[PDB]
């Protein structure tokens, strides 16, 4: 509503003139080519705008118009199957719009508005409503996508659309007071959307594989982060995180890759990966893709709308996956968005609200009980890489103080052909306590402890190492053999994963307690046989070994079978020994 | 034409002139003073009460009564065309070398547009630049970002010019059979020294090298816009014959640091408060819209794969500008100061120097298929290499095993026959045979990480062509 | 390694407190050339 002209153009994305009606962090439409900018001060009459693209051609008189609402997203359906850029532009239109490049000032609806969806009503005349109600049906690549009243919306229903097939923009809902409900509605990205109350971190979040699910796990509703060394298989571990978790959604974002992201984002997915029961992963996940010479305000930006979609698929009813490819590439548009401003640095340069925003972030994170009344949930796990891999920097250090596990990918692991290539000595979790009632009731009642003595053979076996480097293997005792043995078979038939193989890319979590029962089960006979006077050579060359370790390869069903009899043959090899 | 006079204020590059509302931003002008001398600058500024332009030259000439602005243009272009190739320009698009003007296809705006993310697709095949510690262990894919960090007295000149005038493609390795699709090089030369001009031109010269090149040369006292402007000229001509005429398109930048001091000095004549270490606050994405329009886009058959050539200023890693060169490219190659002394050239160190796309570059179909496992092989034994060079000093190598020897007799084997080839065009073939040949010295069986096939297929040869040959 | 990597950390500490005073006085004199500039208007 509110219009001026320009009245300076200073350089770089920086405007100015009479607009006296106009508000704080507005979106505004620049000059005549429309381009986006935010308002950033307000003075007198005039009022500074932050252009978003390159200013070079515009004279002052032109016009500029300001839109009167902050930075949104659409929320609604259709977005499923999509790729979107910062500030969610789909870059397929787009493409098929205006060729291999990105012309200026284009414009494009995130929704697309000529789709038609099959309604199905939920309410009916007379009914009241409140912000976050059901009030409709739409089937959506394979499951029923909610239409939820907005969060900030009160009345009773007047009349309600018939079953029949609508597009987007149709209003199906009237309520009396006379406002109109349509299939989709906007949020700004900057305000997290209300809930009724948060719940507490006491069901585990399983992603599939045996260390993270075992050693370090997460709780539905926490945070981890993962280092990207290259070479280490970080993609690989995210792709596999992304289809075996018992999430409903995943939505990915991308923020200041390389130019060659999509050489493992944007080829991979759309093929590359299946889901445990269908087609494509991809009728499922919400990809967010931001090259590095994209502007600055939408890779800065990049992380709200993410976090934001995952939000209202969550108050949808659903538990989402959400995963940042690297903050750290998020943290330096920060940074220069914030030099811009002329603001005194902190330290190394970043803005003295590094913390508070990375905060602001990840405590959207956790499970709830919805307006509606249901319960989701909207799990984190974003990706820091410091410039020589040093953990000291100001994002590593405001990160790790909030997340709730830390997966420390290493590449001197995938060197030696060990995969997924967690360090178990400097990952960490801090879910364990208050995860074990549900371990205890739905694994089995000492899982915990099997657990706790895996950490401790693998302690023992690494506070043992620099004495094997000094002389060898062969030159120690019977009983510091035997350790060795035995953490060589833990983390080579137990920790060690392989993504690709049809059977083992997954594992329950009763499949791993077996396991581990399983080996305690052996060491504690060798333990007893060595003690008694058998040698370790014996021990080395049983038979029971080449089916302890090939016990990943068994399915889940055949595994129950499979395992008492391992655990008879176990006892009986010891019989032998006694 | 319209002429703007009233100049209100000269100092240093700024100029101010007084009822220009009808200067674009970013416009190209003119400054035409007292004796007629035309001068150029650029609008960096303009509101309603003046506009304020930027002199790229000195102004020891002007007054406030007698000088008057123009407008020449509105954005800067660049008027492109195929018959380019041979030819030689200054930096802002002019010729030098004593030709003609070209006449143009068409104008493009210098300052191109990002390539769309879904468009681009996988960078699949190799390029030969004729040196083996480059082939072998760093494969250049076509369309990758690989950067060589120099030092301050290393040969990086030299360096360019040997790629620049021994790369080609190789379609008969491929399933393509045929040599039908075009290469091409463009050369964009930033803050460079009559010294360096002269060899430049006598290298590009001497071997008909420019019969498929273009060069934009810019000299160390040139006006620093022109250092700004020249590596978007380089990219847009390279843009345009990639994905119009279906080139492949090698591109390179010889100094980046010296683009950087340009960048630098410009924004602090704008009165902007600088970011980190003195840099602007924008380096980033400055750097990353250069080097981010390079690629392969799907649907076409053109490619653009680009070497940024800097010097590291203080030997310093931690530099803001390798720093952020790191971030944004996939790779490096590191030249070495000691090897360099040591007499060998080109001074290549296999150590810290590393290919970020190489692996989905090489094979069977792509190159031969050994390639790989000898890559890692050879990076292992220099290793161990290294490490018993340097142990034997305070030992003695009478108190070493037999391996060890082994490997310090490889070691040095290695940097004399493999690093050291002087200006030799070696194939990929020849590369190979010179690696399985330094590899033949280790026991077999030493090599673990090779597959048995290919020791079966290729060991056993012993140093006869670098010496039975030049 | 310890006492290197203290003097180290120190080192860096001045250099980046120098820098941050300096920046300092640069906002400074460029907000007082603008403001005596507009004054003179």
């Amino acid at each position: 509503m509110i219009q001026g002209v320009i009245q300076k153009i200073a350089g770089p994305a920086v405007i100015a003139k009479g607009m006296l009606g106009a508000r704080m962090y507005d979106i505004c439409k620049v000059g005549e080519e429309g381009l986006v900018g935010e308002i950033i001060r307000l003075d007198g009459d005039t009022a500074f705008v932050q252009v978003y693209e390159d200013t070079s051609g515009l004279k002052v008189g032109e016009p500029v118009v300001s839109t009167g609402l902050p930075l949104a997203v659409e929320l609604g359906p259709g977005m499923l199957n999509g790729i979107y850029d910062g500030i969610q532009r789909p870059l397929e239109r787009i493409r098929e719009k205006t060729g291999i490049y990105i012309t200026r000032g284009v414009v494009v609806h995130a929704l697309d508005r000529e789709k038609k969806w099959a309604w199905t009503p939920m309410v009916k005349p007379g009914d009241e409503v409140r912000g976050g109600m059901v009030l409709g049906t739409v089937p959506e690549f394979g499951f029923t996508h909610k239409i939820l009243v907005p969060p900030d919306v009160r009345g009773r229903v007047k009349e309600v659309k018939p079953a029949g097939e609508y597009t987007v923009e149709e209003p199906v809902v009237v309520l009396e007071d006379g406002t109109e409900l349509k299939m989709y509605h906007t949020w700004p990205v900057r305000r997290a959307r209300p809930v009724q109350r948060k719940l507490d971190p006491n069901t585990p979040f399983l992603t599939g594989m045996r260390i993270l699910d075992v050693l370090f796990p997460v709780a539905m509703g926490g945070t981890a982060a993962i280092p990207g060394p290259f070479g280490a298989g970080k993609s690989v571990t995210q792709q596999s995180l992304a289809k075996w978790s018992n999430a409903d959604v995943v939505v990915y974002v991308g923020c200041g890759e390389r130019g060659n992201e999509m050489t493992d984002v944007l080829v991979e997915f759309p093929e590359l990966t299946d889901p445990k029961t269908g087609g494509p992963l991809m009728h499922r996940t919400v990809l967010i893709a931001n090259t590095s010479n994209m502007p600055v305000a939408a890779r800065e930006a990049s992380i709200y709308v993410g976090v934001t979609i995952a939000e209202y698929f969550r108050d949808q009813g659903f538990s989402v996956a959400l995963m940042a490819d690297s903050t750290s590439r998020w943290a330096e548009a920060l940074r220069e968005i914030s030099s811009r401003l002329e603001e005194m640095p902190a330290e190394e340069g970043y803005p003295p609200y590094l913390a508070a925003r990375l905060a602001a972030f990840y405590e959207r994170a956790g499970k709830v009980i919805t307006l509606g009344g249901e319960e989701g949930a909207v799990t984190i796990v974003g990706a820091v890489s410091p410039p020589g891999g040093d953990m000291s920097e100001p994002v590593t250090q405001s990160t790790l103080r909030i997340v709730g596990a830390f997966w420390r990918l290493d590449a001197s692991l995938a060197f030696r052909r060990h995969f997924p290539a967690i360090n178990w000595n400097g990952s960490y979790s801090l879910f364990t306590s208050a995860l074990d009632p549900w371990y205890r009731e739905n694994v089995a009642e000492d899982y915990p402890e099997l657990r706790d003595a895996i950490s401790e053979l693998l302690q023992r076996e690494a506070g043992l190492q620099e004495i094997v480097q000094l002389v060898g293997p062969d030159a120690l005792q019977d009983a510091e053999r035997l350790v060795i043995e035995v953490g060589r078979i833990i983390r080579e038939d137990f920790l060690q994963q392989n993504a690709y193989h049809e059977v083992d890319a997954y594992c329950s979590m009763k499949k791993a307690y077996g396991i581990m029962k399983m080996i305690l089960a052996f060491y504690k006979e060798a333990e007893a046989a060595i003690k008694r006077g058998v040698s370790i050579d014996e021990i080395l060359q049983l038979p029971v070994l080449e089916r302890i370790g090939r016990a990943r390869y068994v399915s889940e069903e055949e595994f129950p079978a499979y395992f008492e009899e391992a655990m008879k043959e176990i006892q009986g090899a010891f019989k032998a020994l006694a | 034409k319209k002429e703007y006079t009233g100049i209100t204020y000269i100092s240093g590059p700024l100029l101010f002139v007084e009822n220009a509302k009808d200067l674009a931003y970013g416009a190209i002008v003119d400054i035409k003073d007292g004796t007629g001398r035309v001068r150029g600058g650029q609008v960096i500024e303009v509101s309603e009460e003046y506009a304020v332009i930027q002199v790229f030259e000195e102004t020891t000439g002007l007054d406030l009564a007698t000088t008057s602005v123009s407008l020449v243009e509105d954005v800067a272009r660049l008027g492109v065309s195929k018959e380019m190739l041979g030819r030689r320009f200054n930096g802002i698009g002019k010729p030098i070398d004593g030709l003609p003007p070209i006449t143009p296809e068409k104008r493009l705006p210098i300052t191109g547009l990002p390539l769309n993310p879904v468009a681009r697709r996988k960078p699949e095949q190799f390029i030969q630049t004729g040196i083996s510690t480059i082939d072998v262990m760093n494969t250049l894919v076509r369309g990758q970002k690989l950067p060589i960090f120099s030092g301050s007295g290393l040969p990086a000149n030299e360096i360019a010019a040997q790629i620049a005038r021994q790369a080609t493609v190789r379609p008969d390795l491929s399933g393509e059979g045929e040599k039908e699709e075009p290469f091409a090089v463009v050369f964009a030369a930033m803050g460079i020294t009559q010294r360096e001009l002269s060899y430049f031109i006598q290298e590009f010269e001497r071997t008909g090298a420019l019969s498929r090149s273009v060069l934009f040369l810019n000299k160390a006292d040139d006006p620093t816009i022109e250092r700004i402007l020249t590596p978007r000229m380089a990219l847009t001509v390279a843009e345009y014959l990639a994905f119009e005429h279906d080139y492949h398109v090698l591109v390179i930048l010889t100094d980046m640091t010296n683009y950087c001091e340009a960048l630098r000095e410009i924004g602090a004549a704008r009165e902007e408060i600088p970011g980190r270490r003195g840099y602007p606050g924008y380096m980033y994405t400055d750097l990353a819209t250069i080097y981010e329009r390079a690629g392969v886009v799907e649907g076409k058959k053109g490619s653009v794969t680009q070497i940024p050539i800097l010097s590291m200023p203080d030997d310093d890693r931690t530099h803001p500008i390798p720093d952020l060169t790191g971030y944004i490219t996939e790779g490096q190659i590191q030249l070495s100061r000691e090897l360099h002394r040591k007499g060998i050239y080109p001074p290549i160190d296999p150590l810290p120097s590393l290919s970020r796309l190489m692996n989905n570059g090489v094979g069977k179909g792509k190159t031969r298929e050994d390639h790989k496992q000898v890559s890692d092989q050879l990076y292992s034994a220099y290793a161990n290499g290294v490490d018993i060079r340097k142990l034997v000093a305070i030992i003695g190598e009478d108190a070493l095993t037999e391996n060890d020897r082994r490997y310090l007799q490889f070691a040095d084997a290695f940097e004399r026959f493999f690093i050291n080839q002087g200006q030799q065009n070696r194939s990929i073939e020849e590369s190979l045979q010179i690696a399985w040949a330094l590899l033949s010295m280790l026991p077999q069986g030493e090599l673990k990480r090779i597959s048995k096939d290919h020791i079966g297929k290729y060991y056993g040869q012993k140093l006869e062509e670098i010496w039975g040959a030049p | 390694i310890p006492g290197i990597r203290a003097q180290i950390r120190f080192i860096q500490q001045v250099l980046e407190q120098r820098e941050r005073e300096d920046t300092f006085r640069l906002k400074r004199i460029k907000g007082k050339i603008e403001a005596r500039e507009a004054e003179e208007e």
